[PDB]
């Protein structure tokens, strides 16, 4: 629910490059910005089976 | 982030830093390298350091 | 007495202009009549040209002493 | 009871206040900052007494306001031990009688300070009084009452600084005494 | 040093960072002190001889 | 899965005491030392300080003691009390 | 914020009342801005203290009368603290002076206490 | 790739763009021609004051699609932002206050 | 100057997927060897 | 009526002092004692172990799980420390020459 107008019409939307969650009835921004891993670490991914990780 | 596949952001390399030092502009490279990259706020205890 | 040069160095000009522009951006009284400009930096430039900027420079010497100069008594040149 | 203290601080003056003379805006700002608060050591502050000296008004980078360091004297409420005060009652409690000083309220009169023959009431919280010859265990102190006379005998500060990572009692306490003759309701004397 | 100022997010000490600015406000240091009536010095004498 | 408690159990317990009348006598002596080394100038306490107001009781309860001085011939001449 | 002295000087209730009266003089001289709660803090504390002192005997005092009073009291050899409570309370019967002065019976005889009573009842 | 060489001494920044370059001898020697597409992405936060109330009002009214217009608005006291695409009304421009 | 304890670095400087970072692997192998030597000496 | 305090506490770095940590002091620093080798829980819920490594009382790295030591999500947690006790003393690489 939008904290400013209480309406439930929140829509996930991204501008040119900015991801954000916007109340589609009053224009308020409730949450903006994301933190994502990049290629530099994408090359290092290993695997551990969960059964192994659980003993 | 780094690439154009992901949305990018160009780099202020180690040589542009020296160019900006050469100009003698002290607030501009502060604005370029802290205000608009990763300005973060922490809290520090002076009793233990 | 005062020993440092009477010319306003380019660094003093840059920082005085920037600080006054920031002061004007925040709601602050403007000394000189403005024709209708809306960019704070241009207003600061006009204030400097008319020599009405209310800033004082404090030139610190490496030994610790200092000299106070008013913006309107430095030799602002090209 | 009032005491004068010396103080030093630094005050920020936002640019839109530049029109007004500094000595007035600075005083207004710091009096805003300090009025009606209690310091941990010296007691409760009322208002600025006077400003004594001003440093230079630096403008720091990344900011438009001017920061100035201030030397000033402030008036603070801090009665000393064995001082005699007069104040209205606020209410009665099993642990004593609470007295209101108009602006300060944390004053307590424990039963030990009260005169001996009266030590408890008839299950009514309104504290009663007893006396040898006259006043045959019928006088009682009103929760509001008049400005009774009393002498302070104890005082303590208690810290309210937050404990533990983030996300009611008064920090200043007083205790009074009424045993001596002439203390309490003026109608008695 | 320049490098520390850069990698700690504070303005450097060369170029536009070598001097300080004051504000030319209309002010009056050490103003007329508020006078006091009761606690004037000459009316207090220690009671101990 | 769980760290051990901060006090693990020990099987060898403190060997019993060894008591005697002379040991009690020594116990006395040490308590007496603890008592008496507080009662001379060599136990230099923090000087009295932080007076509050001109109360009257200082005419009487002020502690009086002589300015202790050792034989100064056996100590350099830079620490006159 | 730092304090340089915690006990620099004492004060008489007359001086505090004068300061609060002056504060009242530059109070309500212009429309209240209601900028923040500090307005209500300051106004409440000043009004409450003024009202409290508005029910005290030290009212209607003036600087000259108090200086003369304390000049006369100089010769009686009391502590400054004593002098301030006498000025602040204006005792009217003997018993409260008996309580106020430390060692009242030992230090002062009856005639001297009577002199103090007359002085306080007459001068103030 | 270590911290000192790679991150502390020189790092990536935003509010910046890259493109090919071409000649245009009809400009002064202190001007650069910027595409309208890149002008619509980069934004400069103007503080509101008595000098430029009406200019910013017009910019806000224009919207985030016609070039001489703005993208976001921040209320003077509450730090929350307001994205002008879902504004539904011009009355934001009327609601602008100093700050 | 001779060590007998180690501070394990916080999570934030070693993200969820490097699955997990190699410092986590080193820490787990160290603690595994510690348990081995403890139980085996006992 | 409430106790006075300073609203603004801004300060500036002046010096950096390098040094070392005693074992007792680095115990004092930590929040928990990591003791177990494994990582995740047996069940398919995949929650990380309690006293093993990856315990979220030492921070978080997921956008949906909050840190338990402080009720803050990934974007706002400063991080926290745990410690591992070593059963036989060992040397330190950088300090070997010393
Ligand atoms: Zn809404
Ligand atoms: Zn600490
Ligand atoms: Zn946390």
């Amino acid at each position: 629910r939008c904290p400013d107008c209480g309406s439930t019409e929140l829509v996930e939307d991204s501008h040119y490059s900015q991801s954000q969650l916007v109340c589609s009835d009053c224009g308020c921004v409730v949450t903006e910005g994301v933190l994502t891993t990049t290629f530099s670490d994408e090359g290092n991914l290993r695997e551990v089976t969960y059964s192994r990780s659980t003993g | 982030t780094e690439g154009r596949s992901r949305d990018g952001g160009l780099r202020l390399g180690e040589m542009e830093r020296d160019c900006l030092i050469g100009y003698g502009a002290s607030m501009l490279l502060l604005e370029r390298l802290m205000i608009s990259s990763d300005a973060f706020e922490v809290d520090v205890c002076g009793q233990c350091g | 007495k005062r020993i440092t040069t009477p010319y306003m160095t380019k660094y003093e000009r840059a920082r005085v202009l920037g600080t006054r522009a920031l002061q004007i951006a925040m709601c602050a009284p403007v000394m000189v009549e403005l024709e209708g400009e809306t960019d704070p930096l241009l207003i600061a430039m006009k204030e400097l040209k008319a020599r009405k900027i209310p800033i004082i420079i404090r030139r610190y010497l490496p030994d610790g002493s200092y000299e106070d100069w008013g913006v309107d008594e430095l030799i602002i040149t090209d | 009871m009032f005491v004068l203290v010396e103080m030093v601080d630094t005050v920020r003056i936002p640019p839109w206040q530049f029109e007004r003379k500094l000595n007035d805006s600075i005083a207004e700002e710091l009096n805003k900052k300090l009025a009606n608060k209690v310091v941990y050591n010296v007691g409760l502050c009322i208002c600025l007494f006077d400003i004594t000296k001003l440093e230079d008004a630096y403008v720091f980078p990344g900011d438009g306001a001017s920061h100035t360091k201030v030397h000033f004297r402030c008036v603070v409420f801090h009665p000393f031990l064995d001082e005699i005060l007069i104040g209205k009652i606020k209410g009665c409690s099993p642990e004593g009688v609470h007295v209101s000083l108009g602006f300060f309220d944390d004053i307590l009169i424990p039963p030990e300070s009260l005169q001996q023959p009266a030590k408890f009431d008839e299950a009514e919280q309104v504290w009663v009084w007893e006396y040898e010859t006259e006043e045959g265990a019928h006088d009682l102190y009103m929760d509001t009452g008049e400005e009774i006379r009393f002498r302070v005998v104890d005082e303590s500060f208690v810290d309210t600084s937050p404990t533990g990572p983030s996300s009611k009692e008064a920090p200043y306490t007083l205790v009074g005494s009424i045993s001596e003759p002439g203390l309490g309701l003026l109608s008695w004397w | 040093g320049v490098s520390e100022c850069i990698i700690m997010g504070i303005p450097m000490n060369i170029g536009t960072g070598l001097f300080k600015l004051l504000h030319k406000a209309d002010r009056d240091p050490n103003p007329p002190k508020r006078p006091l009536i009761f606690d004037t010095n000459e009316f207090h004498i220690p009671l101990v001889t | 899965l769980k760290p051990p408690p901060l006090f693990p159990d020990t099987d060898y317990k403190p060997v019993p005491l060894k008591t005697g009348e002379g040991e009690e006598y020594m116990l006395a002596l040490k308590q007496e030392l603890r008592e008496t080394m507080k009662r001379m100038p060599y136990f230099i306490e923090t000087p009295e300080e932080r007076q509050d107001i001109e109360r009257y009781s200082k005419r009487y309860m002020k502690v009086y003691k002589e300015e202790w001085i050792p034989d100064w011939r056996r100590l350099p001449r830079e620490m006159m009390p | 914020m730092e304090v340089k002295d915690a006990n620099s000087a004492l004060l008489s209730n007359y001086e505090v009342f004068q300061l609060l009266t002056d504060l009242k003089e530059q109070r309500k001289e212009s429309g209240k801005n209601k900028h923040s709660s500090g307005q209500q803090n300051l106004n409440t504390i000043t009004y409450e203290t003024l009202k409290y002192i508005s029910k005290t005997p030290c009212r209607h005092q003036s600087p000259e009368i108090v200086r003369e009073f304390l000049t006369a009291l100089k010769s009686h050899k009391l502590t400054k603290a004593e002098k301030l409570q006498l000025l602040n309370h204006r005792p009217v019967t003997a018993v409260e002076i008996q309580l106020m002065v430390e060692e009242s019976e030992e230090r002062l005889t009856e005639e001297q206490i009577e002199a103090l009573l007359h002085t306080v009842t007459s001068i103030l | 790739q270590g911290r000192f060489r790679g991150n502390l001494s020189g790092k990536r920044v935003d509010f910046s763009g890259r493109t090919v370059i071409s000649p245009d001898p009809n400009l002064r020697i202190d001007e650069v021609a910027v595409p309208v597409h890149v002008a619509k992405i980069l934004t400069f936060p103007e503080k509101v004051n008595k000098a430029n109330i009406n200019f910013l009002r017009k910019l806000v009214q224009n919207g985030p699609e016609v070039h001489p217009g703005a993208n976001f608005i921040q209320q003077r006291h509450t730090q929350m932002k307001r994205f002008l695409k879902y504004g539904n009304r011009e009355k934001m421009a009327q609601e602008l206050k100093y700050g | 100057l001779i060590l007998t304890r180690l501070l394990v670095p916080p999570l934030c400087i070693r993200p969820s997927v490097v699955n997990e970072d190699d410092l986590t692997m080193k820490l787990t192998e160290i603690i595994f060897l510690n348990d081995v030597i403890k139980k085996h000496r006992i | 009526k409430e106790q006075f305090r300073e609203t603004d506490v801004a300060k500036k770095i002046s010096h950096i002092c390098f040094g070392m940590k005693s074992p007792e002091e680095m115990r004092q620093q930590a929040h928990i004692q990591v003791v177990s080798k494994n990582l995740y829980s047996q069940d398919n819920q995949h929650a990380p172990l309690l006293y093993g490594v990856l315990d979220h009382r030492m921070g978080t790295s997921e956008k949906d799980r909050p840190c338990e030591t402080c009720g803050k999500n990934l974007a706002d947690c400063l991080g926290h420390y745990g410690y591992i006790d070593l059963e036989l003393p060992c040397f330190h690489v950088g300090y070997f020459r010393a």
